[PDB]
């Protein structure tokens, strides 16, 4: 006999993303196995976790031109007291733009962990000196001051043997998630400031090349989670 | 910590390695390559076929070709020109000028997330009208097939070829939607997302995969040839990866600074 | 355990800033079977093709700007004989077979020292056509010389100059915008890679196996991996310093397969 | 798993419902290793 | 939402939230976009065939086709980054010229009804569509008052 | 095969109080969990045994402003045989209709149970006197005299050292369940009359203030019970 | 058990009037677990800022009418010194995190005796902006002070003068009518409450836990919970009797964890 | 239980019908006490 | 041993060229009872002040003599910010109680290399007003 059913009121609706197989047309078709070949992506956090360029402009004032964006930070030897480099913790900021944590996270809604920044030194082996990296919470006020990164969460990097240093980004929100971009600029999205200041100046030998460079990346940390896809942005393919 | 960039590798850290704190807990796993491209989206836009196609001939095609462009539509995330799979993806600023408008498409989402050179699913296909009320049927032929371009004489109607054949047919209610899921057919192990090969050892182009591809598909007004009018109607092609696999992790698309 | 001599047949090349070599995207590259789409015996290793080969690059500069980049393809280097590269007994099988199977182990060498300053990116990328001009034919190594490095620009980041079919004159021109082989230059670390930093070594140390859209692939015409040499950070460096270092690169084939055994290849 | 919550009951075979390949005869892995 | 504060008589809610659509026009073909909270709308077409077509006709987020007269109707999850919603307020959102009592993301999200054909089929008739929200799995938390009942 | 199957006439019907789930479109979300947050709220009778202020006109006849409600009832010096206050027991009345009993109940069509009504004596210390609190059943006049009020069910609340009074208004229903409404007034809806008279007058040493005021408190009791939500009234948002 | 004295650290406040302490709505606001949602090492409690901190209310008087209240918001009290409330090593800890989690002990004194009559809601109400005038500013002490009491009306009973923003010369103004920020004022004994009656007790004891939308919430700008003291009974006595009795109020942070150390805060 | 009826079966798996919490690492209860 | 990364609170301080921690003048200044001539409960520590703060000094030339010298007086830096030595939390502590007891780690950095002659003496000396 028939059995008696009650169709619902969405029924015939196409829902994109509905979370259920539809029927086969073309069946009983073995494609070839896949044995040989390696490098398989389970995640894509996994290439989150590897760390890419990001992205300044290189110098103030004059530039021959703006699109002269650069990987690195030059030192120069004069000194204020006032950071080389700051960046908003805001994964929507230009900053991270390029990166692979930026590209990856701008396609979801929201981010959890921390993010992973690694400075590598460029420089001669015969310079010497010291930086200071600075996180800073959310304020009324960017620190600026060494003194007042000095109050934040800092640590100090120093010239050797070993090139580079991985600075973990420490995860402090009010919520559990973050929102990666900052529409409203509110204390969701925008989770304070990294900052770099320089300790000592550097040292150098005579005939030594002036201004070395700091070459920075962008990585993600093994806490590290995205949630919420979301729709792309076509702005690269105009 | 201290560390070698110049190594390759480097340790994902937390925030117990140099200062005091522990673990986030995590809480989701919307990164899967198995969740995250099994969504549907907008592939294409095709005109609606009322009578047989002439299939568009090869690059470079030459004055005076008669032929029906934009009635299919490669399944391929990869850039096509003229239902023919295409390495640049091209796009028209101004109206004026003489000559037909070649129909592009991209899959904009895939190549956001896309991130790696090798790709490997089944697709399911949604077909959607963009006209209200529209009786149309989807046809489609695998990779390395091609269009029966013909028709036949029933009660002095003509009845194209294409209303038939082995391959999957599926004709729409009025109004109605057409949906079904297409296995991988090529003869290649993987949808190659770039490529530096070529295809022929002469005059080929190099970049361009030759079967790149889940078939091509067309939609049709199941009509004989006899009942047409002028009104050109549109079809919009939606498409979604099933059991998506990936290998070899590479680039994401620049994003302009301006 | 920076001195590291690496023996493979009758070649031997040593290092004494060895980092490690990248193991990417397996434990071990020459771990591999027998490519399961032909059947006829393959030709498998022997070892006068169980070995180094060495080429050239062009000398970087203090004029060489940021990303600015040189290209070697892999095998199309030995076809080309690109930078002095000949292959000899390998070249000369390569030639003589339709399909070719292999991974490769790179190293390339850069002649710093203290007083210099400088970063090189050293990668092996899949997949480019980095080696062809926009119009659609392969760089000559007259054309090769005459760059002498090629300099990132809005093209190679969008992928606009990448190798296509023109429509015809029945299909209006269309603007190209945007291709998939592009580069995003802050990117390429995603890829095997090391860099040579003149602060920390003279050489970097790259291992890849086998990948591709088929378990074997044509040998005339394969790009499936690439050594790209990218410039991070420009040369600096005090008059009286060693002007215009030189660039040179190693490379092995590991667990080759040889399909398709027939004459000697000639172009149509 | 994939996007998929109809658990339960699949109605047609699987080498109808997806392809399978032919016989020739959560926690990371790094890509990447340092010797 | 008056029935909600008729009996909130709390200050803190989450729950899942069903969404039902149903057409004010007879007969209309529509469809239903949904982005989550923190999300934003993709703004612009795309050309096929000289038709403009939006971008929010797809997107990785829910579509939902409707038959010719048909309806829509799904479930939400609790999206926000937020543990709950506030039913009231009092903190603020930013630390700089932010309103107090205006939460940032106390939603369950932003739908909107679109008809499925392009930029180029447009008559002057406009139409409406109403919108119904069921909540799913509801909890309270923290006793509070309901609205005042005027004598007049 | 196609399964035989006979939908119903009903079919594609929305129905807002469906019983049942509908399709999701946007699962494998996980969110935030709750396990910091006290104060989890079961069930809305909770809420209804919470004891709220009631309301009544401060005093006749001339006011400066007919606005002027008030949670408590001034004691008069004066004598004369009418209570100071009463109320009908009728979940509709202005009396309850700021009080959690009368919004939660209002909002449902049914109600089952005691009603506790609950007096606070804010007077002076030194302030002694007796009340008389009775509950009459319903009647075609509404008792006022003293002795009437001693028929009823009725307690004698003392002041002294407690300065409070919770009054249980007894369920005496011919149904089982009463309606909150009053529409046509009847023996349904309409549970008679809670009064206040005073026993004694209120004894005072010199120099206190005159008239002290008692508090008064609604509540449910623990047997109440409500039924069947109906709709809402919009009337507070104009 | 009237006599109770009850010790914090170095402060211990006593009454001989105690009618108990209202535990809601937990049977112990202090029992708690580090906040989830980050990940560093919380600053907790110590024996300087586990203390209480006492505070001036203004006179309550004949002329003050029914329903008229103060307002105290926590830790709002502490950032603006209102009434003298002076935090010390709290407001100095309060002032360096980005992020405070904590609830109250609170306790609210007033001097009345025998010969008066009249009565005192005291009750802790989540969530209020009632410490902000309706342009959207917070109230200065000069404002409070001149007020002397918030006097109920239209506005507060709906909501009607609730902080908004205003929707700009681009729309037409709406006429605002209602807001969930509204007191219901014969509703306020739902929240954790006691009343300070003249006839039987001179100090009320409230016991909250911390709440929030999030397991955390900003230093800064956090409401969560507030003192609200109403009047239910007006005061009445003869000539003679003491006139104008003031309104005292001690409070307790109790089980603080801090997040987010950095400087000390500057407003934009 | 909530406003549902249906309770025989579940298509769709909890995960996806609905939210779930993440881990970090009748007779009524009354709102309030005294001391 | 010469590269070491050293972790305290929400801070990490790290040098490539470390010659030791100099210990004096027990096994572990750390290691440590509450002070017995105050009864009161004392306010420990916490995560917040469990971290290093960091200063300038002047810089050094040819023209500083031999044993020429700067001062740095603990905890009196962090009372007058000397070098923009603030203090934060742990200033906001010291100005707020009457009595304090603490032990101190400290590293000076100066950025030498090759091609430069020159020492400085590094020293916590007991008791001065040199400052």
């Amino acid at each position: 006999g028939p059995i008696p059913t009650a169709p619902r009121e969405n029924s015939l609706m196409f829902l994109s993303t509905l979370p259920d197989d539809t029927v086969p047309a073309y069946g009983n078709v073995r494609t070839p196995p896949v044995n040989y070949l390696p490098g398989e992506i389970t995640d894509l956090l996994q290439l989150a976790r590897i760390p890419t360029l990001m992205a300044f402009e290189r110098v103030p004032e004059p530039v021959p031109a703006s699109d002269t964006y650069v990987p690195y930070v030059a030192v120069p030897t004069q000194f204020d007291d006032r950071p080389l480099i700051s960046f908003p913790i805001t994964l929507s900021d230009p900053v991270y733009q390029n990166t692979l944590v930026g590209a990856i996270s701008s396609n979801f809604a929201n981010y959890r962990g921390c993010i992973q920044i690694t400075l590598t030194f460029c420089g001669p082996m015969m310079a010497r000196g010291k930086f200071l990296l600075s996180y800073s919470p959310p304020n009324g006020t960017q620190p600026q001051t060494l003194s007042e990164a000095m109050q934040c969460t800092y640590s100090i990097w120093d010239i050797g043997l070993n090139s580079s240093w991985t600075f973990v980004v420490p995860y402090i929100s009010p919520s559990d998630y973050r929102e990666t971009r900052a529409i409203t600029n509110s204390v969701y999205s925008a989770d304070g400031w990294f900052s770099l200041h320089k300790l000592t100046k550097i040292t150098l030998p005579p005939d030594c090349p002036q201004s070395p460079c700091i070459l920075f990346f962008a990585s993600a940390g093994e806490d590290y989670t995205l949630r919420l896809p979301v729709d792309c942005n076509p702005s690269y393919v105009f | 910590s201290t560390d070698n960039a110049e190594t390759g590798v480097i340790e994902a850290g937390n925030t117990d390695t140099d200062f005091s704190g522990e673990l986030a807990a995590p809480g989701s796993n919307h990164t899967n390559v198995k969740f995250l491209f099994d969504r549907s989206r907008l592939l294409n836009v095709i005109k609606v076929l009322e009578k047989d196609a002439v299939f568009p001939r090869p690059f470079p095609t030459q004055e005076g070709a008669q032929q029906d462009d934009g009635y299919f539509c490669l399944l391929t995330p990869r850039p096509t020109v003229a239902s023919r799979p295409a390495t640049r993806f091209g796009l028209y600023a101004n109206p004026s000028g003489s000559g037909v408008l070649a129909n592009t498409s991209l899959d904009f989402n895939f190549y956001s997330l896309a991130c790696f050179t090798y790709f490997r699913s089944d697709l399911e296909v949604t077909v959607v009208s963009l006209e209200p009320d529209l009786e149309f049927a989807v046809g489609w032929f695998p990779s390395g097939s091609e269009y029966q371009a013909s028709s036949f004489v029933y009660d002095q109607l003509h009845v194209p070829f294409h209303f038939t054949g082995r391959t999957p047919r599926a004709f729409a209610s009025k109004g109605g939607k057409v949906s079904f899921v297409l296995p991988w057919n090529s003869v290649s192990s993987v949808l190659p997302v770039r490529w530096g090969g070529a295809s022929k050892l002469s005059s080929a182009t190099r970049g361009l995969p030759a079967h790149a591809d889940w078939g091509t598909i067309y939609a049709f007004v199941p009509r004989p040839n006899e009942k047409k009018s002028t009104a050109v109607k549109h079809v919009a092609v939606y498409i979604r990866y099933k059991n998506a696999r990936a290998w070899c992790p590479s680039m994401l698309p620049f994003r302009s600074y301006k | 355990d920076r001195v590291t001599t690496q023996t493979a047949g009758n070649t031997a090349i040593n290092t004494q800033s060895s980092l490690g070599v990248l193991c990417a995207y397996v434990e071990d590259p020459t771990k591999s079977d027998p490519p399961s789409s032909s059947t006829d015996q393959p030709t498998t290793t022997f070892t006068a093709i169980d070995r180094w080969y060495t080429g050239r690059l062009n000398s970087w500069t203090k004029a060489v700007k940021t990303f600015s980049f040189q290209a070697v393809p892999l095998p199309g280097a030995f076809l080309s004989r690109q930078g002095g590269l000949n292959g000899g007994a390998f070249t000369a099988t390569l030639h003589r077979h339709f399909l070719m199977k292999c991974g490769w182990q790179v190293q390339v060498q850069c002649n710093l020292t203290q007083f210099h300053q400088g970063a090189l990116l050293v990668a092996m990328v899949p997949e480019t056509t980095l080696d062809v001009k926009p119009d659609g034919k392969a760089k000559s190594l007259q054309e090769l010389n005459e760059e002498q490095w090629v300099e990132m620009s809005d093209d190679y980041r969008t992928g606009k100059n990448m190798p296509f079919q023109s429509l015809g004159t029945y299909y209006r021109p269309p603007n190209w915008t945007w291709g998939p082989n592009f580069i995003n230059p802050y990117q390429v670390t995603v890829f095997p890679h090391q860099i040579l930093n003149a602060r920390t070594s003279t050489s970097v140390d790259v291992n890849v196996p086998y990948i591709g859209e088929t378990p074997t692939q044509s040998s005339e015409t394969q790009n499936s991996w690439t050594l790209l040499v990218m410039v991070l950070v420009p040369l600096d460096y005090k008059e009286g310093a060693t002007t215009d270092p030189e660039i040179t690169f190693s490379v092995r084939p590991t667990s080759p397969y040889f399909n398709g055994l027939r004459n000697r290849y000639t172009a149509g | 798993r994939g996007n998929n919550g109809n658990m339960t009951f699949n109605y047609y075979a699987n080498t109808y419902q997806n392809s399978v390949d032919f016989s020739t005869s959560g926690i990371l892995n790094p890509l990447g290793y340092l010797k």
